[PDB]
């Protein structure tokens, strides 16, 4: 999250001199930011995923060989 | 008359008797067994190619 650090990093050093306070601004974006973006479920969900895929692909390569 | 007469020449000439109805039948009957014979097999490999359709129709719906 470069922004609250690049905010920080503002008003730590337009402390004393505040000649363009910037922090509403930088408030209001991370809000934004934290509004538009919305553990390892998804994870364990994409590696039950990846097997069924490999199950289904076995299960169709396992017909590959028929005569009559 | 005439056509009594030509439908007694032109009838069937044969089983009057015992013998030759009898060959005729027993010729039918060994045809008969050897058309059979020949039916069942290809029936057996027809029931055979189904039943081998059935089992991979039964793998394929067990995924």
């Amino acid at each position: 999250f470069l922004p609250l650090v690049h905010n920080v990093i503002k008003c730590m050093d337009k402390d004393s001199p505040d000649l363009h306070q910037d922090l509403n601004a930088l408030k209001t974006k991370f809000q934004e930011l934290r509004k538009l973006i919305g553990p390892e479920q998804q994870q364990q969900q994409l590696h039950s995923l990846r097997e069924q895929v490999r199950t289904k692909n076995e299960l169709l390569q396992k017909y590959k060989s028929l005569c009559m | 008359a005439k056509d009594i007469d030509v439908l007694i020449d032109s009838l069937p000439s044969e089983e009057s008797t015992a013998a030759l109805q009898a060959a005729s039948l027993y010729k039918l009957e060994e045809e008969n067994h050897e058309a059979a014979t020949c039916l069942e097999d290809v029936v057996y490999r027809g029931d055979m190619l189904l039943e081998k359709i059935q089992s991979a129709l039964a793998d394929i719906a067990q995924s």
